[PDB]
């Protein structure tokens, strides 16, 4: 029985189950491997005397970071208990194939971190860019090992974007169009479409670097007339449309907790939302560039990449104060999840505005691979998703669990948390204007006082890591039965109790035309 | 060849309780059983070659 | 005693918000100076200042007695 | 350099870099102006016992969260782009050098007359002279004639580094089998650091650039020295 | 079928809140440990 | 009826801030941390060459 | 939300070993390591 | 007749941040000129500026590269 | 989009139906309490009145508490609501949360 | 018992066991790259072939014998076959723009030219003339194969697969035959790498579909298809229509252009 | 374009099959008999060591570790030339 | 040119899509894949809401092109109100 | 008053300022006095003494708005535990500069920072704003 439910699932609740706990361990990791970053850089000197080994701990930080902590938890998890349940579906399209999307992270997580313990580990930061990452800079497997933990996480991702797209598209009451769906079923969407386009377009670059160190062909080695930034251009394609996959289920689930702690049955302009999400997904596809301002690049193109990026403050904006005036005239409910919404607009729109600055190619040229940009995406990013999946995890654990959790404690949690980020990120803005590079083991002495107090920062959030285990186990430890739940009649997902059946909606709901 | 879907659309109909990778009869269970095997035998001989190559033989 | 005047009892958020936007601008709009005035005046001044009377060869000159320079004594 | 506790960029060496902190300005008044105003609105939104939980029309404000926004990068790219374009424009160099990236140090060519190459490898902590600073300090400096056009063409022999110097407003990632190409000039003598800014190895954070300002006579004697 | 209902819906036991206590500190314990770990590996190595 | 709320409330605050404060002043001032200030109006510079 | 008091309470000595117990589970071994970090390095 | 030289000027056929060409075109045409004069007997100090801009602009171990490969037979340009 | 009056009069018309069942009184106010507004006291005073044809004094004090509720910080508003209805608090005996020590924390 | 249309899937190890064959498969292939040996990569193909087999064997139990694929869990499957086209198209997009980022400005170690000083390319008017014919004539074929299908021609829809098939695997020996007669090779600079790499992962493409025609010839041997419901052989079909394609763009861009 | 065939009438198998034995098949015979007149051994290129060709940064994982998969002894030098 | 051999979906389609298929026949929808036309939804007119069981979840979409569906349990007997317009559903068990 | 798991498809009660009148009575099951308080109501409300008027409040609902609506202490709690686990996370900081961290580069003594100080400014590291225009060069201090 253990290993029929567990093992050979077909069920979204289980699989999303097991979704959050993999991202929940992934995240363990992915803070252990930040903490040794900001130990190294605590003081000036060297702390682990070996650089190589720093390189590695910060790959390997934003590897799992992104691909099993951010993308299981918000895609895996949630999307996969929430999306069926907010559109009447018995299930996924594809419950079976939903399965091995899930199974593939293990082995991926297995791969990355083989890439760490064999040879001296893949030294390469997350971008992998060659030569550095070649078959001479980077002899031997870590390379290899860390290529292949990419292509099961790419595998994973690609089939469950096709489950969620099928899902979300064939799967609603026959009464409920697409503009019937709440926000965050468009904003799974929406990501899953990103994810189909741009994750193709990594593996094909990643398979090149594999021939490359392994097939004796040159994509990116100019002795066969390759060319590194042939590369780039592959991984960044990727990489930009990443970065809103990493944030979109994120502003989805934020409106769904600013709505509901606002005491409101609906988000403010909902077809603008819709509108904003969709904008900001193909925008997302033609602005990579930004991330090789420094390549040498003709001026017309930098010209163009800097115009296209800033156009995404738009419909970005229109979403910001559609929140705001979600709250407007709200019943305000002070839940954790409300704070942690709440932290996410003013983090996201910091760091969102720090982007803003980058846009320009101009500036781009003495910010580049600075602390700037370190600093510009941990508040965009870091702070944006974890807050966000924060702020849902605490909103939906009822749910989940059928228990609740101790609300004051949530917020102490909170209140630590949002210190420890903003010291540990704040101060990295003066580390890059002021000309401290990125991916460095130590710093010229005058960047001592911010990387000290960064550093302290670090070891808050720590502490309010910690917490949240503790607080978790109070839940589960305490056992107290959720009862009654408010505005389901503009929450679905709620509507058949906590937890809900294995089977829910074996009899879909009733909604006629009119 | 003569058209037997009926007969296999009763056999996999049959009220036995099977899940449908199983309700072939005994060679599905040899199937499974050598699938499986073959994958975590496979998975432990991985961890062993991971073990072996995470260590220098200088 | 006397009767209680009838208040204002209809629109009170939006009249709220209408007040306050205005104070939302205001701050923006005077404060807008307060980065300009205080930072990008004071710096576009204190360059101007430097190099108007500047000598870079008398620069030169006491860098160079100062002993800093590997290809001048 | 960077001195301690500094907030900003390092001051500018170069025009270009006077015009990026001007530009810098302006674009983080604006910055500042949008985040108080959103902090402002949220506080508003957050601060009133007032409710209104019946549907709102959305589309009459959603104009002025469209086009102010929209004017407003207009305000921002209008000066960007003229300091791109700016940046981009023909001066004519006096001098060409190069510079090869490698694991972990640079290299310097300066060819237009006299074959003079040279290594430049960060000063070990250990060996520090009295004065100098932590790695930053290089043994062989990039000595250049100040308030002068000069052609830097980066390359590598190796992996990918970038060849930056802050103060002048200069990154220039340095690619095996391309030249790149940047304009140098500085205003006045002195000396102005760089470190590389492309993750190139272990040894990454110690491969820093120097570069040493000083009238053309006195470059002419160095290189011909260096030969 | 399967158990349904809270407590139930998850493959780790919560009957005990003392047993689970040991498990989420070994869950969660194991996968913040690691990356010490593996880096005390590598500088072993050499 | 006063829930915990009432009765440890301002116990939990005062202890709280004070602690936080004197550790905090303590690892800051006590232990040997190298802040790096300014030298501005701190430092008399010194002859190097 | 409203929910029923706890099955199973968890006073607040209960809660002083499950949190000490859970912040021990992190910082004891990564503790350990980098304690060790000079023995590790010179082996 | 342009002595005086101090550096390659400006050159509107690679106005941009990538300069490989400019390097290749001007080493080319300076073997090209050197193997077309010798070919009639003629002065091949008329090549002279080519080699000025090469040098001014190529890595030297590209040069360097180059000139093995020639002798070697293996250049891949056409001279 | 019709007048303060207009609106007014349709709310009026609303709670005055003489068979105004229970659940159309609890959507009436339930919906009302939604609007960017107190609601005048001759609405107030008509939905008082189809509490008493329901035979639901608890609701009548309700609808005075949720009066002074939406009035937010404007404490001026209730008392003169107040003011205005007692005539029909005496008519009918309704007593406000105040006398019956509903107001108490 | 439930009153939508769509299946609940039995409770399935195939999930687990393509999972770990993948694990497998890159493990094994990191092995043989780096450790000299086969067997872990043999394992991995081993049951990776096993767990493809089994999934789509069920997969046919479940829908051709046990009727579970009412009208919306089809049209479900046409989406998903769909997507997961259009991220094989993005998959080849990136081969190709590494193919026209690599020719539209060859580098001087190349000699600054495209074909590179040194490749001497196929004639694009020999056998890739060939190979288009065949394709393409096998798209002609399929859609023959398709129209017999929904006039319940048993006969016509088994002979005109057949000649599909046949094509199939007349342009797969036709490319194996090319790779060996080629005068450059995949270590042969950007040319080999591009060419290679590009027309390997094709012949690939050409191989699984080929192969998933080949299971659609079998099921209609044993009267699976019904002249209404055949979602295997469409997508099959569509599948086939994509490499197709995709060697349309190969010989445009790399055999002819690229000559 | 509309070919130069024109057809319709009703899309059915009928058509597909005439296509496929009357334009299809017969296009691919007529491209086989071109390729079997225009085959036979192009001369072998001569042996030139570019240093953009033959690249080995790595042995191949079979073999001598110096051989392409599809090693063809007439056509492939190694890059020390061609095979005695 | 033209025999047959090929099974068609009414010799052989079999479990839950033969269902479908034979109700689709009868213009019946026991499996829920029409959207059901409201009535005028009065007390006197209510929405006939099929159920195989004593309760079912209805979803209203209020006013034609609402975002927002309202959503409630419908129970066995007596018609009840979408809460937020106040159209009648009423429970049809079977 | 006893809500059950098994309730949840059900109408349910709930105290929330904006939805004053909920879906059902907070008391369902009326005693033998309570029903004759309900038949009481039926009456003219002149004739309830308050203590009736108060029960049939409190059978309909279960807190007042004012209760609901409550201030609480909370805030201490979460802002002073705050402060606490913040506390704490100083004494792991000690820990770790106690134990895990040896000294930093000779280059932030004294005697050497001085010295740096002092090229700093002969090489006029940031001379228009940052760093040596705080010097003055004809007094030789730092500038007031
Ligand atoms: C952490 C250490 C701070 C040290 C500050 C040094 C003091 C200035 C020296 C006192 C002045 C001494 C004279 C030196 C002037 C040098 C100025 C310069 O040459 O260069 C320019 C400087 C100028 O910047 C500053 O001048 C720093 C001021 C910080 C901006 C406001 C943020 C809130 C305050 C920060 C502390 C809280 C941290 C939590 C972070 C909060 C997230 C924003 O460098 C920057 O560009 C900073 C980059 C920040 C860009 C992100 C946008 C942040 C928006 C948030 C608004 C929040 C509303 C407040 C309301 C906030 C309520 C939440
Ligand atoms: C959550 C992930 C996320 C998100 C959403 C974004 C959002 C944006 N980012 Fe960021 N970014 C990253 C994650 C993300 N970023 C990462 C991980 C990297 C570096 C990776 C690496 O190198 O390792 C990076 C790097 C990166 C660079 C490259 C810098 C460099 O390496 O030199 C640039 C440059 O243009 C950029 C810009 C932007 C912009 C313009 C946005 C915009 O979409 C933001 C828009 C939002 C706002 C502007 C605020 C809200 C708007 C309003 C309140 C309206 C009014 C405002 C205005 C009119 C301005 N980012
Ligand atoms: C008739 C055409 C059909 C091709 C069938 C041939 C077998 C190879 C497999 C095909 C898969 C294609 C892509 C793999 C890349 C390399 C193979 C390219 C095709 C090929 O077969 O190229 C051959 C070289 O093969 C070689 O290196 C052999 C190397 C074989 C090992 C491949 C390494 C595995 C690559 C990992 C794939 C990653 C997949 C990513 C999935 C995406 C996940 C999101 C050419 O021979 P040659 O002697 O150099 O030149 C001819 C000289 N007479
Ligand atoms: C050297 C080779 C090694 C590489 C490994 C790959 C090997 C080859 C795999 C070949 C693909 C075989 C797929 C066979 C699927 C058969 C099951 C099937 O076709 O199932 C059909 C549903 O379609 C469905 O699931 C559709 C399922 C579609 C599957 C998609 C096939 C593409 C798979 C490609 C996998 C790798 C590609 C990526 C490579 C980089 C069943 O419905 P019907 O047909 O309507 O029948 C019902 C009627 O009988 C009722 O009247
Ligand atoms: C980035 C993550 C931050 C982590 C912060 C860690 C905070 C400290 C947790 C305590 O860790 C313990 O500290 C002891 C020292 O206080 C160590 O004992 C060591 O030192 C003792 C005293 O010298 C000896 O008794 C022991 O044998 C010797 O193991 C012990 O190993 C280690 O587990
Ligand atoms: Cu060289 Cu980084
Ligand atoms: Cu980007
Ligand atoms: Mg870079
Ligand atoms: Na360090
Ligand atoms: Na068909
Ligand atoms: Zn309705």
């Amino acid at each position: 029985m253990f290993i029929n439910r567990w093992l050979f699932s077909t069920n979204h609740k289980d699989i999303g189950t097991l979704y959050l706990l993999f991202g929940a361990w992934a995240g363990m990791v992915g803070t252990a491997l930040s903490l040794l970053i900001r130990a190294e850089l605590g003081q000036p000197g060297t702390l682990l005397g070996d650089d190589q080994i720093y390189n590695v701990v910060v790959t390997a930080h934003a590897f799992v970071m992104i691909f099993f902590m951010v993308m299981p938890i918000m895609i895996g998890g949630f999307g996969n208990w929430l999306v069926p349940l907010m559109i009447g579906a018995p299930d996924m399209a594809f419950p079976r194939m939903n399965n091995m999307s899930f199974w593939l992270l293990p082995p991926s997580f297995l791969l990355l971190l083989a890439s760490s313990m064999v040879e001296a580990g893949a030294g390469t930061g997350w971008t992998v860019y060659p030569p550095l990452a070649g078959n001479l800079a980077h002899a031997g497997a870590s390379v290899d090992l860390t290529i292949f933990s990419l292509h099961l996480a790419g595998v994973s991702s690609i089939l469950g974007a096709i489950n969620f797209i099928t899902t979300i598209i064939n799967m609603k009451p026959p009464a409920m169009s697409q503009y019937q769906t709440p926000l965050f079923v468009w904003s799974v969407m929406i990501t899953a479409v990103l994810l189909l386009l741009s994750l193709p377009v990594l593996a094909a670059g990643i398979t090149m670097l594999l021939t490359d160190r392994n097939l004796n062909t040159t994509f990116f080695d100019p002795a066969g007339g390759g060319d590194p930034i042939l590369y780039q251009h592959l991984f960044w394609f990727f990489g930009h449309p990443e970065v809103y996959i990493l944030i979109l289920p994120g502003f989805g689930m934020i409106s769904h907790i600013v709505t509901y702690y606002s005491g409101k049955k609906e988000p403010f302009g909902y077809m603008g939302m819709v509108w904003a999400m969709m904008s900001i997904g193909f925008l997302g596809f033609i602005v990579w560039a930004h991330h090789m301002f420094t390549v040498g690049m003709d001026v017309d193109t930098r010209a163009y990449f800097t115009s296209a990026t800033m156009i995404i403050a738009i419909p970005t904006g229109v979403k910001v104060f559609s929140w705001l005036a979600t709250l407007h005239g709200g019943n305000i409910k002070w839940s954790p999840a409300m704070m942690w919404a709440l932290g996410f607009i003013f983090l996201f729109t910091v760091g969102g505005l720090t982007g803003i600055v980058l846009a320009n190619s101009s500036l781009d040229i003495v910010l580049h691979d600075t602390y700037y940009v370190v600093a510009h995406f941990h508040y965009v990013l870091s702070m944006g998703a974890v807050f966000a999946i924060m702020g849902g995890f605490v909103h939906w654990f009822p749910l989940f669990s059928g228990y609740t959790l101790n609300d004051t404690w949530a917020k102490i949690h909170f209140a630590i948390m949002f210190v420890g980020v903003n010291m540990t990120f704040f101060p990295q803005h003066f580390l890059g204007l002021s000309g401290m590079p990125r991916r460095y083991s130590d710093y010229p002495d005058a960047y001592t006082m911010w990387n000290t107090i960064s550093s302290m920062g670090s070891f808050i959030s720590l502490t309010a890591v910690m917490l949240m285990v503790f607080i978790i186990w109070e839940a589960f430890a305490s056992k107290r039965e959720v009862l009654t739940v408010d505005l389901t009649t503009t929450n679905l997902e709620w509507l058949n109790g906590c937890p809900p059946p294995y089977h829910t909606f074996e009899e879909p709901t009733y909604v006629n035309l009119k | 060849f003569e058209n037997r879907v009926a007969e296999k659309q009763k056999l996999f109909q049959e009220d036995n309780g099977l899940p449908v990778h199983l309700k072939g009869g005994a060679t599905d269970n040899i199937l499974y059983r050598v699938t499986m095997t073959l994958c975590l035998g496979g998975t432990l001989y991985s961890l062993y070659c991971l073990g072996w190559a995470s260590f220098p033989h200088k | 005693s006397t009767a209680l005047a009838k208040p204002q009892m209809r629109g009170l958020l939006a009249r709220r918000l209408r007040f306050h936007i205005v104070g939302a601008f205001m701050v923006s709009l005077g404060f807008a100076t307060f980065y300009k005035f205080a930072v990008a005046e004071k710096r576009k001044k204190a360059y101007a200042d430097f190099y108007r009377n500047y000598d870079s060869m008398k620069d030169f000159e006491e860098m160079r007695k100062a002993g800093i320079f590997q290809s001048a004594k | 350099m960077a001195y301690p506790m500094q907030l900003g960029f390092q001051d500018a060496t170069s025009p270009i870099m006077e015009e990026l902190l001007h530009f810098h300005d302006h674009t983080l008044m604006i910055v500042f102006l949008i985040s108080s105003l959103v902090l402002y609105i949220i506080s508003l939104m957050l601060t009133t016992k007032l409710t209104h939980t019946s549907t709102m029309d959305a589309q009459e404000v959603e104009t002025i969260w469209t086009i102010l926004p929209a004017i407003i990068l207009i305000l921002i790219a209008l000066p960007s782009l003229r300091i791109l374009y700016m940046m981009d424009e023909i001066n004519n160099p006096s001098l060409t050098v190069k510079t090869m990236g490698h694991q972990w140090y640079w290299s310097y060519e300066y060819t237009d007359y006299e074959d003079l190459s040279f290594d430049s490898y960060m000063i070990p902590t250990s060996e520090l002279k009295p004065g100098e600073l932590r790695l930053l300090e290089v043994d062989n400096r990039v000595v250049l004639p100040m308030e002068m056009t000069i052609r830097m063409l980066v390359s590598s022999e190796d992996v990918l580094h970038s060849w930056a110097v802050p103060s002048l407003g200069l990154k220039t990632d340095a690619i095996p089998g391309r030249l790149n190409q940047t304009t140098l000039m500085s205003s006045r003598p002195g000396l102005y650091y760089g470190q590389c800014s492309e993750i190139c190895g272990s040894n990454h954070s110690f491969m820093p650039i120097v570069l040493e300002l000083v009238p053309l006579k006195y470059f002419e004697k160095w290189s011909a020295s260096m030969l | 079928h399967y158990e349904e209902g809270p407590g139930k819906n998850i493959p780790f036991s919560v009957e005990n809140k003392w047993r689970l206590l040991a498990m989420m500190t070994l869950f969660f314990g194991s996968g913040f440990a690691a990356p010490f770990f593996i880096v005390r590996h590598q500088l072993l190595k050499k | 009826a006063p829930d915990f709320h009432d009765k440890y409330g301002n116990a939990v605050l005062a202890s709280g801030a004070t602690f936080c404060v004197a550790v905090w002043v303590y690892m800051a001032t006590q232990i040997g941390i190298e802040w790096n200030p300014s030298p501005v109006g701190r430092v008399t510079p010194k002859e190097w060459r | 939300i409203t929910a029923k008091p706890a099955k199973t309470p968890t006073s607040p000595k209960e809660q002083a070993i499950g949190l000490s117990v859970t912040f021990l589970s992190f910082l004891l071994p990564a503790g350990w390591v980098l304690y060790h970090l000079d023995n590790y390095k010179k082996s | 007749k342009i002595k005086n030289y101090q550096t390659a000027p400006f050159d509107s056929r690679f106005p941009n941040q990538n300069q490989t060409r400019n390097c290749w075109q001007n080493y080319l045409d300076f073997h090209r000129c050197e193997k077309a004069m010798t070919a009639k007997g003629g002065d091949v100090s008329v090549c002279e500026w080519y080699r000025r801009v090469y040098k001014s602009l190529c890595p030297i171990s590209w040069v360097s590269t180059w000139d093995d490969r020639r002798a070697e037979g293996t250049f891949p340009g056409k001279i | 989009h019709e007048t303060d009056e207009e609106f007014d009069a349709r709310w009026v018309t609303y709670f005055n139906k003489p068979d105004i069942d229970a659940w159309e009184l609890r959507k009436g106010m339930n919906t009302l309490v939604g609007y960017d507004l107190v609601p005048e006291p001759k609405i107030i005073d008509a939905a008082l009145r189809a509490c008493r044809r329901l035979n639901d004094f608890a609701s009548a004090v309700r609808i005075l508490e949720v009066v002074k509720d939406k009035a937010g910080p404007h404490k001026e508003i209730y008392p003169y609501v107040i003011q205005e209805l007692r005539p029909t608090l005496n008519e009918l005996g309704i007593s406000t949360p105040e006398e019956l020590g509903l107001d108490k924390v | 018992h439930q009153t939508h249309a769509y299946h609940m899937v039995n409770p399935s190890p195939w999930p687990l066991t393509g999972a770990l064959s993948a694990l497998l498969m890159t493990s094994g292939l990191t092995m043989w790259f780096h450790f000299n040996s086969m067997t872990l990569l043999m394992i991995g193909l081993t049951t990776n072939m096993l767990t493809m087999y089994q999934w789509w064997r069920d997969v046919i139990r479940e829908s051709t014998f046990q009727g579970h694929h009412t009208p919306a869990v089809q049209k479900g499957l046409r989406y998903g076959m769909i997507l997961f086209i259009i991220s094989e198209v993005l998959f080849f997009t990136g081969f190709f723009w590494a193919f026209y980022h690599s020719s539209l400005a060859p580098t001087p170690e190349l000699g600054g030219c495209w074909p590179p000083t040194g490749i001497h390319p196929l004639n694009p008017l020999e056998v890739p003339l060939l190979n288009t014919s065949v394709l393409l004539a096998s798209g002609v074929s399929i859609t023959w194969a398709h129209h017999s299908l929904m006039e319940g021609d048993r006969k016509h829809m088994l002979q005109a697969l057949f000649i599909t098939i046949t094509l199939g695997v007349y342009f797969t020996l036709l490319q194996a035959s090319e790779y060996y007669e080629a005068p450059f090779t995949i270590s042969d600079g950007v040319y080999g790498s591009t060419f290679f790499v590009a027309t390997g992962f094709h012949g690939l493409h050409v191989i699984i579909g080929s192969t998933f025609l080949i299971v659609c010839f079998f099921r209609q041997l044993k009267f699976h298809f019904t002249s209404n419901h055949h979602f295997g052989f469409e997508a099959a079909a569509w599948y086939w229509h994509f490499v197709d394609v995709v060697w349309l763009f190969l010989y445009v861009s790399i055999y002819w252009w690229g000559s | 374009a509309s070919a130069a065939k024109g057809d319709h009438g009703g899309t059915g198998a009928r058509t597909w099959r005439f296509l496929t034995f009357g334009l299809a098949l017969p296009s691919v015979a007529l491209c086989t008999l071109n390729s079997w007149l225009h085959s036979g051994h192009r001369e072998r290129p001569a042996f030139i060591p570019y240093h953009h060709l033959r690249i080995r940064t790595k042995p191949f994982s079979w073999g001598d570790g110096n051989h392409t998969f599809f090693h063809n002894p007439r056509v492939n030098p190694l890059p020390t030339g061609y095979e005695k | 040119a033209s025999g047959g051999g090929v099974p068609t979906d009414e010799e052989q389609a079999t479990g839950l899509e033969r269902e479908v298929m034979l109700a689709a026949r009868k213009g019946q929808d026991p499996y829920n894949i029409l959207a059901p036309k409201a009535t005028s939804g009065t007390k006197e007119d209510p929405n006939l809401v099929p159920s195989i069981t004593n309760k079912r979840i209805v979803g209203c979409i209020c006013e034609e092109d609402n975002s927002t569906v309202i959503w409630f349990w419908l129970h066995k007997g007596e018609a009840q109100r979408c809460p937020s317009c106040g159209t009648h559903y009423k429970l049809v068990p079977h | 008053s006893v809500v059950k798991s098994e309730d949840y498809a059900l109408p349910s009660y709930v105290d929330r300022r904006d939805y004053p009148l909920p879906d059902v009575a907070h008391v369902k099951n009326l005693s033998a006095s309570q029903k004759a308080l309900k038949e009481k109501e039926k009456a003219s409300w002149s004739s309830l003494s308050i203590d009736e008027k108060v029960e049939l409040y409190r059978l309909k609902f279960k807190e007042s708005f004012a209760e609901m609506n409550r201030s609480t202490n909370e805030w201490k709690t979460v802002v002073g535990a705050a402060m606490f686990f913040i506390g704490f996370t100083a004494l792991l900081l000690i820990w770790e500069k106690h134990y895990v961290y040896g000294p930093i580069p000779h280059t932030f003594e004294e005697e050497w920072v001085a010295k740096q100080t002092k090229r700093m400014l002969d090489m006029k590291v940031a001379p228009i704003q940052g760093f040596s225009a705080k010097w003055d060069y004809d007094k030789n201090e730092w500038k007031k």
